[PDB]
């Protein structure tokens, strides 16, 4: 197996990966979430470089985690969808042995749970 | 059970250990493994405690109506056929396993009965779960022209090391001799190795510790 | 087909006073009809002030002891030296025994100690681990002999005050380590009567604040 | 066991060990697997004790029983006597026996019968758990109308090496010889049998 | 065994023997068959003692380092559900356990929830469980009442236990009193059937089958 | 399925200083369930009493055999049966059912009333006397028994001291096995009296 | 088969017997009187292997009713019950014994008193307040243990048995189609219609 | 799981008051057939030790094998392998317990019964049990198979508990060992004649005598034994 | 466990399902609800082993959860049924086998058509117009082969549902305390309250 | 199978049968039951040929591969790889073979492997369900350090009483004669030998 650290510390103390790991955040569609006193809301752009676009079956910037949760993003598109699809499995296995769903903040913490171990795995970026 | 028979200038001695199992508990400390099948022919018996007691008290009764009717003295070869064929005929579920020793007109005789029916014949015999430690004694102390005193001494002996080495077999030492001419003396417990020490405590009750619900006197008479 | 198992016999018996505990069992080992050893330790001083016994198949029991005693060494090692307290020790062996739950040792285990109040402690263990804190419990061959006893003269059942119409139950009270070995004594020579895998001798383990003593008994070898 | 019986020129010898076995104790040493049925007609039992014993017993009664009614029986007569009793009862027997007899119009006669109740008239017959391993030895050996040291030594060295293979058998090899002169016991000791 | 937990206006009444048998041979009279998980969850254990026991104290960890990681107290619901999963693992394996996850929780009140061996998991108000359950229902269930007092409730449990305790060889002892509100668990008091019977025949005028 | 351990129960018998005490417990059930706890396995014949445990069927029916039998007995005889009589008259009835036996631990206890002494006996299912000097145990608590009597027996007790001796024997025997107690029965039994006395005991 | 109960009261025996008859996955009957009058005071309900019950009832009837006939007398319940037990006793070990639970509820008009027996087909006796067979008892007699007292009416008897088929009807894996209830009294039997 | 095939019977051994002695035929059994008579079934290890082996040949052979090779393992980097570092009995012992306790918690286990005998450095006699079940016990005597039953009675007459191993020399000891060896020849039906002996003394070292026999039997008696009852002649 | 059923009307998906959880002689509930919904148009009743069953259910139940969040879509009854059938297919060749057997009932939202599939624990499938499993099927069906007809009304539905229940209650041994019946159509899944 | 073979002045010889049997029809009346592991060691297979083929080919592969490293094995070699095989196979193995080889220094060797998978180094072995029958005959015949002739009519003799009792036995009685000379292969047809 691939095994090497990829993600390692600097002389100065950071770990370039991650901190360029950002600068793809940075260049990805802008994305804002405001809460309200009964609602939040989550606003995206969308790049308009981009014409001749079919919008029905074009994978939306907002998905749905389970029927109370939603997870929108700035960065890759690619790398988005393996930690929706990993997100959406662990609200199902939430239901399944707690019998409850799971709080936006579990939830949150798993997703960050994931990324955290993609930053000092060996082998992966 | 351990039993032994052995013979002598002048007759036979067998010998039998005291103890009863039913699994490994001790049901009966000092039970008496020694027969009389007639004054002087006696039996040794292991196995099935109620097989032995019961087929050496038939063929004892057959044996004395036998007597009686040929107003003679009974011969252990005849107590030995008896047995033989009896414990035969029940294909081994009879399981009593027999020493047959005693005197007779024909002389002294030491016989072994297996619960099959098989037979045999010697000057030292051993059965039981403690035969194996016995033999052990015997085929070492054994030898031509033992007397009484010796083959006792030697009897003994044998019982002892099944009694010490055989979990099956504890307590006392029975013996019983038959010496040709002679009485034949049966030795309940001659010897009583395994004396229980003093206890360290009594443990009688205060009157009254027993709480009871009801009284009432009992009418045995008619 | 191969039997991993095996029956070695004895007899242990565990007792706890207000100061003291002690931890006995007879020195005869067994299989089948036969005496392996006359005197063949069972119970261990596993430090710690814990002294234990793993009794019924001496292979898995020895096994336990010995893993258990490395439990100790390396529960200082890795807890600054910390004593391991007999509630804890308790708790480690559940674990030993439960870890093995499709494959068990085959033994009925007894720890005893002091708590970490000072009290006596006696904690008793099923094959799988189920355990228990007691002031009293027998184990192996000839527990269902000596337990009813224990119960009767260690925690007073069925024990009422004299003249109170069985009203009063007689109260509890700790016994004196003098009294504690008479009994134990008294339950092991009768249980060497009725039973044909427990006698040769007996050990004690005594446990208190100061360390472990021993002392031992004859019993009859029958 | 291994027991055998040989026909010589003077009649016929019937050999045994002297093992009882249970298991792998032996409950007798100086076992005598040589019976008399009639006093020149013996047998050389295998099997179980108990039912070889029976057999022979009941046998012995028979051949009284003739006796006193029609004289000496033949050896033939004693065989089927003993085939008989195997055959009619095999569902629960375990007997392999040799007759074993002499007659002075036929002379050494030897019979054997296994666990079926078959009967089988030879010059010579070897049966018991012993015998298996002096099957190549008998046969390279047997002569017909041997002299009598010449048939005993046959028997003692055939016994000797069924006693040093089979742990069923050993103890003294006991011998009857069963002539016109009359009825010979011979004993041999494992110290002279063993070094052959 | 025999064990019983059931829901009433004023909470739940839990309520076990203390009775262990190897076979015939009654191994002990002072059991605890029921575990207390924290102060607002109680487990009971009936079948094998070793694998209560075992498993229900590992729940008890489960149900602590659930509350660590979700800075809450764990449900009746997913406690019990934590158990019923990880015996369904074993399953075939010979485990013998029949449970029963009693608590309260601000979301669910009052909870009783069955969890035996071969991985059955039921929500439900009155249960028994046991080789003495059926004698347990016999007195509960033809004195049950949904509007029962705490006083009336407890004595009920107390008293379907000593009915059970008396008919089945396999259960007795003593009995084990607990009551679930929504403040938790209270325990009432450890009762020895020596006299708990007598005293029951004499006060309340039955057990009349009995010499007395 | 084991006939003996079925029904369950227990009997004890003691000697002491001219009496002997006889006991045993009330419970008769089915397995795990108790059915009756008014079942006593204690009977006399004239003086002569026997205790019966086993399969309770056979309890009853070998109490009316022996009945039976000491009833005839008596009017061929013209006089009690004895207790060393009586045990020999067990055995035989005994060993008649050897391939078939009754499922069975009987117990004779009485005072020979010739010469004054304290008999007691015990029997397998299949008729094998057991003497004792001291005391007889049977059922299923046998072991239990054995452990108790072994430690709390002395001998030379007077009848009152006896009976605590042998009560507490049979209490804290029962109480360490599931198919007996719910009850049990006490006999001290002197040369011309018998008294009977029922004991309190735990009802689980 | 399979549910019968029977409680004795201060003046009568009653007699519960479940009427469905079950073979494989079929209720063949609903109505089914699992019992035998064997004298004008003495009622005996049955349970067991099929065939076994009424064979071995009807034997019994047959036998009491031909001693009723010799002796122009009626036969104590005690009488009967011994009778019955012996019966089974010898059964118990012929080459295929009787498979049937019995209980005998009778009157003894000399004692002026209500016996109940229950005999199981060991030919096991005994004399109880009330009995039941099969796993009836591991419901019933608890509650019985607690609700029952020694001086009740036919009255209180009936209500406590409607306690009994209710906790039953409630715990019992089986429909047992209810039960035919009878009541053995210094008059005689009788049949309760509406139960 | 297994089956025996080719085995040995009864391994005997009891302490004296300087050392230990062990005994065993040297006979090689298959089944009922007395297959081999040239199996030496006492194994020494080093010159204070002797592992006396019943059961499985091809298991012993494999045990043999394992011994050899503890010896080879134990020299290599210790300059005291011929002194203070040398293989003791005890550490023998405990290492073939250890095995022979894992192999039966695999459900494969070395079918054998083995005594380990021998002499510790600071003089003390050494002798311990261990069979096929990882069973182990120690004993003034000790015995496998038949030995168990016959020459464990015999041998406890002379050394029935600890304080008789004072008083018990050399030479009472061996004639113990040498007649339970003649009475296992008499009784055991899978015996043989042939037996290696070896002593184990904390001042003479070890002494091992092969091609022993077994003598001064008594067989004169069975000329006057004839038939099972009432045959005379 | 035990009875569970299933009848196709014109314009839904009737499930009748017992309510009854039975451990040796005591029926632990009374009010046990056997089904699972897999997705708002797809209702799957459940019946074999203990534990397998619930066990089996919930997975299943999970799985179509997922896909549902994962495409934002309701996947047809038709194929809900085959995933399911290929799980127990799996199944029956592993170490241990789901022990379970199912009833899918659904409503085909593009097709507009009621849909019922039995499924075994082999991964037996089958589309029938009414289903059952268990020893149900042996008075069920020969029942429905007569009353049935393909252009019922959920009412009619009902009433047929009824007169199999009511054949059930009086010719099956076992007392399954009723059943509680769910009703599969256009506007989604809802249960009858009064049966 | 009746096999042995034997040690004599000039080397060793070898000896089997050549019935191959499946119950009691003989699937193979022309058996070669003696094959080469290397030049100058061969062994006797007796038990399930399919596991006295695949274990004889296993030992051919290791004794060609020690061969090619360390030069020609020694005859012990050569029985420790069969015992190794047999051994650690115990459970899955009917296999009884006789390991024979001819060293310069070392002359004849014999080694036999039973069932179990222990070695025996001896003078001669016997083996095979045949073996049993010729114990007392070999015992009694065997002498150490016979001449070629002496010991080809020693195995020829043996094999021939084992085949005549033995009904697993039969066909032909092959011989490998072992020497410094070379490898000579013998063959004796039943005319020969069942008149003997
Ligand atoms: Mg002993
Ligand atoms: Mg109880
Ligand atoms: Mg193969
Ligand atoms: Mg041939």
């Amino acid at each position: 197996g691939y095994d090497r650290a990829l993600s390692i510390f600097s002389p100065d103390g950071h770990i370039f990966q991650v901190e360029y790991a950002l600068e793809a955040v940075k260049r990805g569609t802008c994305a804002v979430g405001v809460k309200g006193k009964n609602c939040v809301v989550l606003g995206c752009e969308r790049r308009s470089t981009l014409k001749l676009q079919d919008t029905r079956i074009t994978p939306s910037k907002v998905s749905k985690i389970d029927s109370h949760v939603v997870l929108s993003f700035s960065g890759l598109n690619a790398d988005s969808r393996i930690l929706i699809e990993k997100a959406r499995v662990e609200a199902q296995s939430h239901r399944l042995t707690l019998e409850d769903p799971v709080t936006v903040e579990y939830l949150t913490r798993y997703v960050a749970g994931v990324q955290q171990r993609y930053t000092q795995s060996g082998g992966v970026r | 059970t351990t039993i032994v028979g052995v013979k002598f200038n002048n007759g036979v001695v067998i010998a039998a250990d005291t103890r009863s199992t039913q699994g490994p508990i001790v049901a009966d400390k000092n039970c008496a493994k020694l027969h009389r099948i007639s004054p002087k022919i006696w039996c040794a018996g292991a196995g099935t405690a109620a097989d032995t007691e019961a087929v050496t008290q038939l063929i004892g009764s057959n044996i004395e109506l036998h007597s009686l009717y040929t107003s003679r003295e009974p011969r252990v070869v005849s107590a030995l056929q008896m047995l033989k064929q009896h414990l035969f005929k029940y294909q081994g579920h009879i399981g009593a396993y027999l020493i047959v020793a005693g005197v007779d007109p024909t002389g002294s005789h030491l016989f072994s009965i297996h619960a099959e029916g098989s037979t045999d014949v010697g000057y030292y015999l051993s059965l039981g779960s403690g035969s194996l430690a016995a033999m052990a004694v015997l085929e070492s102390h054994w030898k031509q022209d033992l007397t009484k005193e010796e083959a006792i001494k030697l009897a003994s002996d044998a019982i002892q090391a099944g009694i010490w080495n055989d979990l099956g077999s504890g307590s006392n030492v029975d013996v019983c001799v038959m010496e040709i001419g002679k009485d034949a003396e049966y030795l309940r417990n001659y010897l009583t190795p395994n004396v229980r020490e003093e206890k360290q405590k009594s443990y009688k009750f205060p009157r009254g510790t027993t709480a009871v619900l009801k009284e009432s006197i009992v009418n045995i008479c008619d | 087909q191969f039997n991993p198992y095996g029956d070695n016999g004895g007899t242990i018996l565990g007792i706890a006073g207000e100061d003291f505990a002690v931890l006995a069992g007879d020195t005869r080992n067994i299989t089948d009809y036969s005496i392996n050893s006359r005197y063949e330790p069972k119970v261990f001083d596993c430090g710690d002030n814990i002294v234990m016994s793993a009794n019924g198949f001496a292979a898995d029991g020895d096994a336990l002891v010995k893993r258990f005693k490395n439990s100790v060494k390396w529960y200082h090692f890795d807890h600054n030296d910390k004593k391991l307290s007999i509630n804890s020790a308790a708790r480690n062996i559940q674990h030993l025994l439960y870890g093995k739950r499709f494959f068990p040792y085959y033994v009925h285990t007894i720890i005893a100690g002091l708590d970490e109040d000072g009290k006596g402690a006696v904690y008793s263990f099923d094959p799988v681990g189920s355990y228990e804190r007691e002031q009293c419990r027998a184990g192996g061959a000839a527990a269902s002999l000596i337990m009813p006893f224990l119960d009767n003269q260690v925690n007073f059942k069925n024990q009422y005050e004299p003249g109170t119409n069985g009203k009063v139950k007689k109260p509890l009270k700790y016994l004196s380590v003098e009294e504690v070995i008479k009994l134990v004594r008294d339950s092991f020579t009768s249980a060497t009567e009725r039973h044909i895998q427990v006698g040769d001798g007996l050990e004690i383990l005594i446990v208190t604040k100061d360390g472990v003593r021993k002392e031992f008994y004859e019993l009859k070898r029958d | 066991t291994s027991i055998m019986a040989v026909t010589f020129k003077d009649g016929v010898i019937l050999g045994a060990d002297s093992r009882t076995t249970t298991g792998a104790y032996i409950a007798n040493r100086v076992t005598d697997k040589l019976t008399r049925v009639h006093d020149k007609i013996w047998c050389c039992r295998s099997g179980s004790a108990a039912d070889t014993q029976a057999i022979a017993d009941i046998v012995q009664y028979h051949l009284e029983l003739y006796t006193s009614q029609y004289g000496t029986p033949s050896t033939e007569t004693a065989a089927s006597v003993f085939k008989e009793l195997c055959y009619e009862n095999k569902d629960n027997l375990t007997a392999g026996i040799i007759v074993a007899g002499y007659d002075d119009k036929n002379k050494g006669e030897v019979y054997t019968i296994p666990l079926g109740g078959s009967v089988h008239k030879l010059p010579y017959a070897i049966a018991g758990s012993g015998s298996t391993f002096i099957y190549g030895y008998c046969d390279k050996n047997f002569r017909e109308n041997m002299s009598k040291e010449e048939t005993v030594d046959f028997i003692k060295h055939s016994l000797s090496q069924a006693i040093k293979w089979d742990g069923s058998s050993g103890g003294v090899i006991r011998m009857v010889v069963l002539t016109a002169a009359g009825v010979e016991r011979l004993i041999f000791y494992p110290d002279e049998y063993e070094q052959l | 065994t025999t064990t019983l937990a059931f829901r009433f206006q004023g909470g739940i009444i839990v309520a076990v023997d203390s009775r262990a048998t190897a076979g015939n041979w009654v191994a002990s009279q002072t059991v605890k068959k029921v575990i207390e998980i924290n102060p607002f969850l109680l487990g009971t254990m009936a079948g094998g003692a070793a694998d209560c026991q075992f498993w229900e104290t590992w729940l008890g960890s489960q149900c602590r380092l659930h509350e660590l990681r979700e800075k809450e107290r764990i449900s009746v619901a997913a406690a019990s559900k934590i158990l019923s999963n990880l015996v369904y693992q074993y399953k075939g394996a010979g485990l013998s356990m029949g449970t029963m996850i009693c608590g309260y929780t601000r979301k669910e009140g009052p909870t009783i929830y069955y969890v035996d061996s071969d991985g059955t998991r039921l929500k439900g108000d009155i249960f028994c469980v046991g080789s003495g359950q059926t004698f347990a229902y016999g007195v509960l269930d033809s004195n049950y009442k949904w509007d029962l007092s705490v006083e009336d409730a407890l004595y009920l449990g107390k008293r379907s236990i000593l009915a059970a305790a008396h008919r089945d060889a396999y259960s007795g002892g003593s009995v084990n009193l607990y009551h679930v509100t929504e403040d938790g668990w209270i325990y009432h008091g450890n009762h020895d059937v020596g006299e708990l019977f007598w005293k029951v025949k004499e006060e309340e005028g039955s057990f009349n089958n009995v010499i007395g | 399925s084991d006939p003996s351990s079925i029904n369950g129960g227990i009997v004890v018998a003691m000697t002491g200083k001219d009496c002997v005490a006889i006991a045993c417990d009330l419970r008769l059930g089915s397995q795990s369930l108790g059915v009756s706890n008014k079942f006593e396995k204690i009977f006399h014949y004239g003086h002569v009493f026997l205790g019966i445990t086993g399969l309770a069927t056979d309890v009853t029916t070998l109490n009316e055999m022996f009945r039976y039998k000491t009833n005839l007995y008596k009017l061929k005889e013209e006089r009690a049966i004895e207790p060393e009589t009586f045990t020999q008259l067990v055995s035989s009835s005994l060993y008649e059912r050897r391939f078939g036996p009754y499922f069975v631990g009987p117990v004779v206890a009485g005072i020979n009333s010739k010469s004054g002494k304290p008999f007691i006996a015990g029997f397998d299912l299949i008729g094998c006397i057991d003497e004792a000097k001291d005391f007889i145990v049977s059922g299923t608590a046998s072991d239990q028994l054995f452990g108790m009597c072994e430690s709390l027996y002395e001998p030379n007790l007077e009848p009152e001291d006896l009976f605590e001796t042998i009560s507490q024997a049979l209490l804290n025997a029962a109480d360490r096995d599931a198919l007996s107690g719910w009850g049990a029965v006490v006999y001290i039994i002197k040369k011309d009296e018998v008294v009977k006395r029922y004991l309190k005991m735990r009802q689980d | 088969m399979d549910i019968i109960l029977g409680i004795r009261v201060q003046d009568s025996v009653i007699l519960a017997s479940s009427k469905a008859v079950t073979r494989g996955i079929s209720v063949l009957k609903d109505s089914d009187d699992k019992t035998r009058q064997l004298s004008p005071h003495t009622l005996m309900s049955f349970a067991g292997e099929a065939g076994d019950t009424v064979q071995f009832a009807e034997y019994i009837q047959a036998n009491i009713q031909l001693y009723s006939i010799r002796e122009d007398y009626e036969l104590s319940p005690q009488a009967v019950s011994s009778f019955v037990r012996q019966e089974l006793a010898k059964s118990i070990r012929s080459r295929r014994p009787y498979q049937v639970n019995v209980l005998i509820g009778g009157y003894d008009k000399k004692k002026n008193k209500p016996e109940l027996y229950q005999i199981d087909y060991l030919g096991t006796k005994v004399e109880l307040p009330y009995g039941a067979h099969g796993y009836s008892g591991f419901y019933t007699f608890s509650l019985l243990d607690h609700h029952y007292r020694p001086d009740m009416t036919t009255e209180e008897g009936l209500d406590l048995l409607k306690l009994c088929v209710q906790e039953l009807e409630k715990r019992m894996p089986m429909d047992f189609k209810g039960v035919i209830v009878k009541i053995v009294d210094k008059d005689g039997i009788r049949q309760v219609d509406d139960f | 799981t297994q089956q025996p095939i080719v085995t040995g019977t009864s391994v005997i051994s009891m302490k004296y008051d300087n050392g230990v002695i062990i005994a065993a035929d040297n006979l090689g059994s298959y089944g009922s057939l007395l297959r081999f008579n040239g199996v030496e079934r006492l194994i020494p290890v080093g010159d204070n030790t002797v592992v006396g082996i019943s059961g499985d040949i091809s298991d012993m052979q494999h045990i043999e094998r394992l011994l050899k090779d503890l010896v080879t393992e134990n020299a290599y980097d210790n300059p005291l392998a011929d002194a203070e570092e040398a293989l003791e009995p005890s550490y023998i012992f405990e290492y073939l317990a250890t095995v022979m306790y894992q192999r039966r918690s695999k459900m494969n286990p070395l079918w054998n019964a083995i005594i380990v005998a021998g002499v510790q450095s600071n003089g003390d006699q050494f002798l311990r049990y261990v069979n096929l079940l990882g069973v182990t016990y120690s004993s003034p005597t000790l015995a496998t198979g038949f030995g168990a039953h016959m020459a464990n009675p015999l041998l406890r007459k002379v050394v029935d508990r600890e304080s008789d191993i004072p008083k018990t020399t050399v030479q009472v000891a061996e004639e113990a060992i040498v007649n339970a060896m003649r009475v296992l020849y008499y009784r055991d039906a899978r015996s043989s004649r042939n037996f290696s002996l070896a002593i184990i003394d904390k001042n003479t070292g070890l002494t091992f005598k092969k091609n022993l026999q077994v003598e001064n039997m008594k067989w004169d008696f069975a000329k006057d034994i004839k038939g099972y009852g009432t045959q005379k002649i």
